[PDB]
């Protein structure tokens, strides 16, 4: 029983704030780090960034740097992609997957780790 | 008075729960561990957070008591450190500083003393467990390198507050730190060592203390001791065979029984092979860690698989007469850390965890 | 500053050929860590490979794709109509993420 | 620097309130007691919750104190436990681990020694009192069994920590457990115990310190010290006779006052026979406890009926040149305990309660 | 060590303010005093409440530390009492029970040693301020009789904890309460009392310690020392004369500063003439008190009209090789008390008040 | 048990930081500086309020303890104080009572000894500094005058809490205070001082302990190290000349390192012109700062410029076989302060700020 | 003036929750154990469990564990039976019964005491 | 786990005559701990009997009830009005209390 659940849709007028959400499930939460990737239908993935859940700690694609904000709250099991300022564009599936290992602060590096599970994606238009 | 040597230790074939230090259950503390003078073990940790940064400190008290802000003694800022007792005085050690430029402060009774500079000029990073004192000369592993890379260690002999001689040892080098050390021997010192990036296998660390060498191999054991893992005799290849979920680690137990005819060796381990939790003890009578493959026999549970089990460390206490080997736990709780002693006390099996 | 440019984009296949999807490297990647996905229509991507090529769990044999500094592939040793997906490469290395624009696999 | 023996009694004939220690008016433990070195009391209480279970600690204070968590020291985990003090160093003992698989650890000093594993698979147990050590030998009473039903006791004779000698009592043995033992002479350590299913007379033992045996007989006299009790003088038979209201049970206190020519025998109980309430003292001079049905003289209450009871033990202070009988009890409040003393001083009677 | 005898004291001419301590402004303490060793100096105080009850207990600190729960020591239960250090060990004096039936006990070291019973079967008090030892001989002032009424005193002379002489004086000795006592020379103590019914005018008792006699006279000075005052001088007769508003009273400070030809008799006295505010201090050399009506000089305010003023006490700090003759003073607060002390050091005027 | 020399100081040519005490991040106190014994560092300072008034008190914890309530021990009432160890027992200074009438009392050990009364009839102010003593005779830097006009400083020698001597400086003296005392040779003890009103040049002090002589000339260094300043270099005219922005100041921190053949002044000063934050290290080694222009070197940043300065102070730490100059900063949070300590240890370059 | 005070009666519909209780006065309650037992009027007399207000220690006949919940509060010197899904069968009188001797937990056994006072009894129908 | 059979469920004596009343347990009565209790019409049963035989205060000496192992018995002397009531045994051991069926004493 190991999963990511996703948000089913969304859809915003431009301006419009935009909150999304993962829950996980059946892994110890606080220590995994969690991405949002994001697929425009037409268009392959690309990762948005990461978050470690447990203290918070993120890390963003330059792209999408002051963009998007990731955050996390491990109290209910969960994560969160957030817009201001929703533009159009942000027409995407939205995914969140968490790395295949476990990362502690005290390992100092940046997780080289793949994505082992993935949600089913929340459809945001615009 | 006297300078400490090591001695035999106390008869024994067991461990059992001795202590356990838990101040939040009535100052956030990390990564603590103990050392022990003639007549006094002290608990020293760094602070993690107010009751790597510039506030960190090294910390300590006495054995037994709870470490709150007004029991506690600060005796240097440091991000990294440890301390030891050479039989006249505490040395205490700490790591402080940017991270491609930190330094390594040495403070001896009340003063402070050398300094160390960076070499590899990424952190600067000393064993996080007790130095080894042997007639007045403190051995000191220290590293500084790549969290993921190569990072290679050396030691510092330290006598009196000044590092006198700078060991370069030889082997297999490329990521050695955090080192659980402590004597085989008069003559030897010997570490057990994380690797974060390219093994599950500790490095093994051989000190010759009479001529000031050392060499660095990777433990042989099919059992594997750092936290991220492969299953038990899953890595192909000679000893020194690097092998997967080598991404990582943790510092583990790792202390000596000196019998006069005997050498055991007490490792301690996490009960997941993924997450930090649980842990177990282990022990190899004899041997040569750098080329017997023979899996080490668990002694039993330290930390139940639901307790968080993180790092561990060896010490030892002076029983007058006899040395007591010791592996305590670090129980991070949420980040604030309890500390879980189990001493060598005793036979039979160890009975019960914490 | 990592730029994974996959290549054919198209392959036209049928069941019980080899395929070859290859995926080239702006810069060596460090480590080897170019993982492999497998995205079929309407769903979330499968990891298929990790490191340069090991495989993930549940994934079969087919998969294999062995590679080394910046030139690495992903071999499906036959192809069988369960495996008509859009593959992706992957940088997973101490650096933030990057995927390529992802090859299609016809019939 | 000396070993401790016991010496005789400061002159006086009755008891005094000494000192409370009421830490809840201003940690929560219970079972607390007192021993005391050639110039240190120290008051000790096993945890029973934070400011038998995994985290009980053995812990201690300063006698005068008041055992809040910054001033305790945390000895050992320990859900039972004793100390003593042999004349050079500290003994600590206590009991942890599974109730049917439980370990005695000892520590003396800062160090962990020995061990004693379990007999009867059953709760082991240590008096909760503390122990008595002469010329170094320090005799502990330990207890393994039922609650209800045969708990047989066995001595451990502990020398600068280690076990060296078993000692198994003969006599009427059925049900010992958490005595109250103390040195009639520099021969013999007489034990006021508890027994908790068979009858309210304390079983009576007298250890042998020169040959290392011991005799366990209830004591004889028509007032019943346990706390759930027939009214006095009720049990009919001869003095081996079980009486009713056996079931359930209390540590009592009890010191012994050594004159030149006499041994004074102090001895404390509850004012109820069914309710841990209220605390008395009384006193029988010379006789034999296994003989001498003769109702103990009462000197006064030490605690009103309208106040806890609940457990007592002795303890004696080391006046220089003499040695002070001392009787201490756990004032129970809602559960952590309070701990009233009170010392024999002067003469004149009892004058007032706690 | 060895034990102690009276010094002459250090030079200087007055008094300045030296050190207060007022834990309130950051446990409930009443009548504080202290009481020094040859290098320790305590601040003993009673226990009013928690942070004439069965409560009340005699508690310490070392001068200069705020008396925090965690910080103080609880020597013994007392609603009344003193305690002196002769030079070897400290003896801690209180009185608990019945106020019909009271009784002393003497705390030696660790140990409990004598008690004395009530010989007037009325509220048995000590004096409130430190007791006076030399050659080991420790004197206490002991009194026991009616708030409003006959209350004759006596003095207890105690050795290494054991009450050895019973001293009764002679003169006037209808109520004498609170002496404050500090030595003359090494033949004699005096003592400037309270008296609570009859007059304002301090009993003032010259104890002879190589004699163990006593007689006490009413000091014949025109400054009238207690709170309750006449308007100085306005008592009429011969020094022995009673006067006017002795219904009440309080206990005052009292000092010697021993030189070599000469005696100075320090005192203190409350601003307000009826009610326990501010305090002054005042200054006579040679002379003899009970004779010598001339009007104590002033040196000046301790603590202004605005403060309370309460109870006083003398004391003094060895200080190497002379004694510093101090007058410390109990500033209640709304009932908790800070203690103000004010030592002699120096020449000059009293320069500021607390 | 011996007097205190001066010794050759530890070798190192660069400060590191060594400790924080941050009591605030977890009583308010201000002015802290540091004195040290030959085993043991204590932190001083002066309660500006609670957890110029008549509350102020000096106190005091072990360096590397929070200055906490409970922690801390009050010497003596003190708006103004220094403290230093003779080699056997410990001196404490402070100044109370009214702003144009303040008394100097001295403290040794725990008595009171001499006084010293005010000789301008304004505030009478001591170094805030830690004090120096050689053989026995501490000496104390002391001045008593108008914050904004003239005020003469003069030196006491002290010798077991005595004042035996007045020191009167010759030399430009019109205005000195605050002065960061300590030794540049056995002969000699030198000052960097305060003038808070004419000058942004430090007054420096050269005392000889030999002839006890003193003459003060400004320093000559085009570095101006008052708070407020000129832009350096920017005071034309002859070495004694004034300057502007003299209106106000700071105390600085200033040690000496004694080498064989060379004597190192280390002075710290704040980053901003005109505010007091920040603060850096400035060194120059041998030369005369009453005739010598030369810029002091840089050392490093030892308070970053976004962070409070305030008041440093020079101190010493007696390693075993030499001494460890340091220089402590006070960072005044909103008004309590941190001690930030910063020691010479090791070569290099300064690495880090606080 | 010893005795166990129960609550009248209580008729309830299934499914209906139910909670009844019993006062202590004249012993000191908090060291006592309480026993619920149940008696169908047909019956014979069922113990069905004990508590020890004081800690609030239960103990339950195996056939009740479940079935029943067994609370007290010292603070107003009662005891209480609690049903969650009241169901019919329940038609029962139910009542308090005080064992003859106290305990203490450090007395560590099973209290072998008989019931010396009893409640009135309250009747349950349904 | 312990059963008890309490015997012959209904007696039939006039005032006057001896009653005995039967308790079998299933097992071994341990330490002897089988108390008996009188339950008359309308009312919350009377302890008679604790321990195998101990009376409990303000029962009549009619009532004695000797036993042990498996096999109890509470005989009451002689029969009053008073006495006529449904009898119980239970297990009062060191394990969960249980009661026998009752014994009806009818005239
Ligand atoms: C390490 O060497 C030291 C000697 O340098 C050994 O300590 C001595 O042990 C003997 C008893 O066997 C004592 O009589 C000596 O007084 C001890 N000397 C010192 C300096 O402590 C020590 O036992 C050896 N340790 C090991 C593990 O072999
Ligand atoms: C128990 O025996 C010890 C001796 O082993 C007695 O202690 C001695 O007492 C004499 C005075 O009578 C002293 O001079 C000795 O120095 C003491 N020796 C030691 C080792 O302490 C002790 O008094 C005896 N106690 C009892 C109760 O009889
Ligand atoms: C009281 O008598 C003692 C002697 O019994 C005096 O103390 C001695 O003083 C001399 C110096 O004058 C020292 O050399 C001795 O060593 C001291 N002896 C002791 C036992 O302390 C003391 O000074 C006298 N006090 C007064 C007030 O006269
Ligand atoms: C100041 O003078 C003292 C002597 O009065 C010097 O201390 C001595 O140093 C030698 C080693 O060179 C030791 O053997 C002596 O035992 C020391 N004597 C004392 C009293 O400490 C000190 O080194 C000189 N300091 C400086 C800065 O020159």
């Amino acid at each position: 029983g190991l999963q990511l659940v996703q948000s089913g849709a969304e859809l915003k007028k431009p301006g419009e704030s935009l909150k999304i959400s993962c829950q996980g499930s059946g892994y110890t939460f606080p220590i995994y780090w969690i991405g949002w990737v994001r697929q425009i239908p037409g268009k392959g993935l690309e990762w948005m960034g990461i978050i470690y859940p447990g203290d918070s700690d993120t890390r963003y694609s330059p792209s999408f740097e002051g963009q998007v904000t990731i955050s996390a709250d491990k109290s209910v099991t969960t994560a969160y992609l957030q817009w201001s300022s929703l533009k159009a564009s942000d027409t995407a599936m939205y995914y969140c997957a968490r790395h295949s290992e476990p990362w502690y602060p005290d390992h100092r590096f940046w997780p080289p780790y793949p994505f082992d599970i993935w949600g089913q994606g929340t459809m945001v238009t615009v | 008075p006297e300078w400490t040597y090591p001695r035999l230790s106390c008869p024994g074939s067991t461990f059992q729960k001795a202590l356990l230090i838990s101040p939040h259950r009535f100052l956030i503390i990390r990564e603590p561990f103990v050392a022990c003078g003639p007549n006094e073990c002290k608990h020293f940790a760094l602070t993690h957070y107010a009751a790597r940064n510039k506030l960190r400190h090294l910390i300590s008290v006495k054995l037994g008591k709870i470490p709150t802000v007004e029991n506690s003694i600060f005796h240097m800022a440091a991000w990294s450190g440890s301390a030891c007792h050479d039989g006249k005085e505490w040395t205490y050690i700490g790591v402080d500083g940017p991270d491609n430029n930190a330094l390594l402060k040495v403070k001896y009774g009340e003063a402070y003393t050398d300094t160390y500079h960076s070499y590899a000029n990424n952190i600067l990073r000393t064993q996080e467990s007790a130095c080894n004192c042997i007639g007045g000369n403190c051995y000191l592993m220290i590293t500084d390198g790549s969290a993921s890379g190569v990072s290679e260690c050396r030691f510092l002999k330290i006598r009196e507050g000044r590092i006198i001689k700078e060991i370069f040892p030889t082997g297999r080098v490329k990521h050695t730190e955090e080192c659980t050390c402590g004597f085989a021997s008069n003559k030897t010192i010997e570490c057990a060592c994380r690797d974060n990036r390219y093994t599950a296998k500790r490095p093994f660390v051989k000190l010759n203390v009479e001529t000031d060498t050392a060499e660095i191999r990777l433990m042989c054991t099919d059992t594997y001791l750092d936290t991220p893992r492969p299953n038990d005799g899953s890595i192909t290849g000679p000893c020194e065979s690097d092998g997967d979920k080598g991404s990582g680690g943790i510092k583990g137990g790792f202390v000596h029984q000196r019998m006069k005819s005997k050498i055991g060796r007490w490792y301690s381990r996490t009960m997941s092979k993924t997450e930090r939790m649980g842990m177990g003890l282990y022990v190899k009578y004899g041997g040569d860690p750098w080329a017997d493959s023979d899996a080490l026999a668990f002694s039993g549970v330290m930390v139940p698989m639901k307790e968080p089990g993180w790092y561990s460390f060896g010490f030892e206490i002076k029983d007058k007469k006899c040395d007591v080997p010791c592996i305590g736990i670090e129980m991070v709780h949420d980040h604030s850390a309890a500390t879980a002693i189990y001493c060598l006390m005793g036979s039979g099996q160890l009975l019960w965890d914490t | 500053e990592i730029v994974l440019t996959q290549s054919p984009g198209t392959l036209s296949l049928s069941p019980g050929e080899r395929a070859t999807l290859s995926c080239r490297s702006s810069q060596t990647v460090s480590s080897g860590y170019l993982a492999w996905y497998q995205q079929k229509r309407g769903q979330a991507p499968r990891l298929l490979i990790y490191g340069a090529s090991s495989r993930a769990t549940g994934i079969p044999d087919r998969f294999s794709g062995s590679g080394s500094g910046t030139d690495f592939t992903l071999t499906i040793s036959r192809l069988e109509p369960e495996d008509f997906a859009v593959y992706f490469c992957q940088h997973h290395g101490t650096s933030p993420g990057t995927f390529g624009g992802g090859t299609k696999v016809e019939i």
